[PDB]
RNA sequence: GGCCGGGAACUCAAAGGAGACUGCCAGUGAUAAACUGGAGGAAGGUGGGGAUGACGUCAAGUCAUCAUGGCCCUUACGACCAGGGCUACACACGUGCUACAAUGGCGCAUACAAAGAGAAGCGACCUCGCGAGAGCAAGCGGACCUCAUAAAGUGCGUCGUAGUCCGGAUUGGAGUCUGCAACUCGACUCCAUGAAGUCGGAAUCGCUAGUAAUCGUGGAUCAGAAUGCCACGGUGAAUACGU
């Protein structure tokens, strides 16, 4: 089973399953499968040909996988390219939406170095 | 994002848009209101924006209507 | 009708105050049910008590707030009089509402 | 604990079956002061206890405790500059109460599913022994005997 | 306190009544979801120092602009002078 | 007439009656299964009534409230002993060694200053 | 449905009292002080906790709360206003929160608190929105009305040891709220992304019973920003041989 995205999981829930793929989650994942009419709690397995396109149809209609990735990456590169203070926050390495870079900056910034 | 209905900005700063309109625009001018943000009718003007020394001057362009004119003035001095 | 519900801060002055509008009202009148306690409202304030630094070290403060209520269940014209005005406030808040 | 000596305070007993040694075990197992959480592992370990082993129920895990039971114990010194280790006789107050402790101990290290189970497979392996805490109880017996010395 | 401080302070709250809290109707009831004509918001050119929420709430003794009491309206070590000395009614060393 | 009996724990009122018919247990209009009491303090009602000659003794009606489970729960084991004065003075001499006429006097300790709930003193940096 | 006569018992509520003083008994001790033990009692040896911090020390802290000696500036180190900074960033440390999970996560259902605060305010019920919230809009200056549907816990089901339905950082897009104003520099919500971390080196901190620990609520500050602080309750230990 293919499934619209590249990424293809297999014996876990349809919940779980939906998660997984780049662009939908937790939320979205309750929303396609109300939308198909399909239970929470039945897996990959067991489960027909013609079952998979209803469920690969409704996720093809939000932007998902590498369309996606580029989609909030040309936000930023256009972002950047403006002159703005999150523009130059982007590039140099530091946190955006205004968080203190004088301590616990670790994760935006990176590891330590001398 | 923020503001809620309607895109608030300030009144002196108005007068001075329909100004480079009207009477035509000439040289940048030298603004202290950063609380104001970029229109369509503000594409093709230039403006100055003051950051604690001097007015630095930010071109306006098409897309910079979706952030405001205190982004693009750096207040912070490094290196 | 004759509701009357008080305010007093004091541990013991409000004690005394509706004592003498009890035997006032209940002598040459009747019924006069008494004296409801009612529960003590008691504001706690916390301060600092150094004027600079010391996080450690403050002083606590409280206002206890005691209220009562009168219930008088007899309106006669008798002992509605000498009723208002020898209460002789010292202090304490009055109020005539249902 | 310098003038004042204690009064030993009695906690109550076990409400199920009514041994006072069970209502110290719990206690144990307990964590972040969760006594319904802790009692509910507590018994669905004991009940795969007597099932597997075929053997009653208030014996089953007494006689896997009393293999767990230290036998000595030593105290650090530090009198004259060097630390000597002295072997000192183990109370029966203390003696339960420090196999209680290694059981729950030994069951932590374990990388097995639920905490019924992993505590059940230390008592399934206590009358005969290949598990932690059984290697847990005999250390400071490897260091006694040499240590006999000092007394 | 600095009484230059306070008298900004005293001008500050003196203009409460005059340019807003009365005609400061506007903006609440007419600034809504209603029938737009933006020239509502090109009414705030007013001198802003009126503005509702703008005062520290200094100490009324000394001018402090810290451990400001609503109930006492006093600072927090004008609170203890105070209080030491009676004056706040019913009130005493708070142990329960 | 009626025989009564008050206790509390831990700022958990309970009111306790004893009458001599049925052995049904009434609880805020609700049974003893029906009441939650499943783990823990799922006895300590009848904790007092352990020691007795019963088989279906009393007629009981209580109602708690205050606190959480074992403080109601608690309330109920020290209200049944109140309410023996049916039996009088006699039965209470016996109850004496049990120690559940002992009202327990440990209450919750309020919050201090510089402290982070009563005892715990925060850390501080090195010596 | 205490909801409505009514009954006033009781819980709750708070004014005034009783009770706990080694005093009743036993033993030890110079026969005295006191100690150990027992009886009665709801509470026994300062009952538990708080307030209460001697004479003085460190020339300890606060001239920045105020007061005040002296000194100094005085068409300025004053005063008014806009914007900025106090929130920076190759680093180091302390104090907290949330974790690394099956005593737990997620979903549905369900039971039990206390202490508060509230009129320039807290906001039902109702309608709209997935939601934060918005409009309409009773009641109560407060045992009534409002914030407030407390959570752990418990009943079933799912997940079965993984960087995962563990954890939430960071970033993007799109919103609400307070206010002249949210870009520097916010809270909160929605969708999506899912860094590090799988029990932490030497070393170091607190606590002796309703305490450690864990899970929630409220208040002061305040227009609007708590994981801080203060206040309250729920569940609830282990171990004290010794100096
Ligand atoms: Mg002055
Ligand atoms: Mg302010
Ligand atoms: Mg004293
Ligand atoms: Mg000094
Ligand atoms: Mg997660």
């Amino acid at each position: 089973a293919r499934i619209a995205g590249i990424n293809i999981p297999d014996h876990k829930h349809a919940v779980i399953a939906l998660t997984s793929i780049y662009g939908v989650g937790k939320t979205r994942s309750k929303a396609i499968l109300a939308a198909a009419g399909i239970a929470e709690d039945v897996k990959i397995s067991e489960l027909s040909e013609g079952q998979i396109d209803t469920l690969r149809d409704e996720v093809a209609k939000f932007v998902v996988e590498g369309d996606l990735r580029r989609e909030i990456s040309m936000s930023i590169k256009r972002l950047m390219d403006l002159g703005c203070y999150r523009g130059l926050r982007h590039r140099r390495g530091l946190p955006v939406r205004g968080q203190r870079t004088k301590t616990n900056a670790r994760t935006r910034k990176g590891p330590r170095k001398p | 994002r923020s503001l809620k209905k309607g895109p608030f900005i300030d009144l002196h700063l108005l007068k001075k848009v329909e100004k480079a309109v009207e009477s035509g625009d000439k040289k940048p001018l030298r603004t202290w209101s950063r609380r104001s943000t970029i229109f369509p009718n503000m594409i093709g003007l230039t403006i100055a924006v003051h950051n604690g020394r001097q007015h630095v001057p930010v071109f306006v362009t098409d897309e910079m209507v979706g952030h405001k004119l205190g982004e693009f003035a750096p207040t912070r001095t490094y290196r | 009708r004759i509701r009357i519900r008080l305010k007093a801060f004091d541990h013991r002055l409000i004690d005394q105050a509706t004592a003498e509008i009890v035997e006032t009202a209940k002598r040459t009148g009747a019924q006069v049910r008494g004296p409801i306690p009612l529960p003590t409202r008691k504001e706690r304030f916390t301060v600092l008590i150094s004027p600079h630094v010391n996080k450690d070290a403050r002083d606590q403060y409280e206002i206890r707030t005691h209220l009562r209520l009168v219930d008088i269940v007899e309106p006669t014209e008798k002992t509605v009089d000498a009723l208002m005005r020898l209460d002789l406030a010292a202090g304490v808040d009055v109020q005539i509402s249902l | 604990p310098r003038r004042r000596v204690i009064g030993q305070r009695k906690i109550l007993p076990d409400p199920k079956f009514g041994s006072e040694l069970l209502a110290k075990f719990v206690n144990i197992l307990m964590v972040d002061g969760k006594k319904s959480t802790a009692e509910s592992i507590v018994y669905s370990a004991l009940e795969t206890l007597a099932q597997r082993s075929g053997k009653s129920e208030l014996e089953a895990f007494e006689v896997a405790l009393e293999n767990v039971r230290p036998t000595v114990e030593v105290k650090s010194r530090r009198v004259g500059g060097s630390t000597y280790q002295v072997p000192v006789e183990v109370r029966p107050v203390r003696r339960n109460a420090l196999a209680m402790r290694w059981i729950v101990e030994a069951a932590r290290k374990r990388g097995d599913k639920s905490m019924a189970l992993r505590l059940a497979n230390e008592l399934s392996d206590a009358a005969e022994n290949k598990g932690t805490a059984v290697k847990k109880r005999e250390d400071v017996h490897r260091m006694a005997e040499a240590n006999k010395a000092f007394a | 306190a600095k009484q230059s401080m306070k008298a900004r302070e005293v001008k500050r709250v003196a203009l409460a009544d005059k340019y807003f809290a009365k005609r400061a109707e506007l903006k609440a009831i007419i600034s809504d979801v209603n029938a737009r004509w933006n020239a509502v918001l090109k009414l705030q050119t007013l001198p802003r120092d009126s503005s509702p929420s703008r005062q520290r709430n200094r100490c009324r003794q000394t001018g402090r602009p810290h451990g400001f009491l609503r109930k006492f309206g006093l600072s927090r070590i004008k609170v203890r002078e105070a209080a030491m000395r009676g004056e706040i009614p019913g009130l005493k060393k708070a142990s329960w | 007439n009626q025989y009564y009996g008050t206790g509390r724990r831990k700022s958990s009122a309970a009111r306790v009656f004893i009458k001599p018919g049925n052995g049904k247990i009434v609880i805020n209009q609700r049974s003893l299964e029906q009441y939650f009491g499943r783990e823990t303090a799922r006895m300590v009602v009848r904790q007092p009534l352990e020691l007795v000659d019963m088989v279906e003794k009393l007629d009981l009606y209580i109602t708690v409230k205050g606190g959480g489970i074992s403080g109601q729960a608690g309330a109920i084991r020290h209200g049944i002993t109140r309410a023996l004065m049916e039996y009088d003075e006699s039965l209470r001499s016996e109850l004496r060694k049990a120690g559940f006429v002992t009202r327990d006097a440990r209450q919750v300790e309020r919050k201090k200053v510089g402290l982070r709930k009563a005892r715990r003193r925060p850390q501080f940096s090195k010596r």
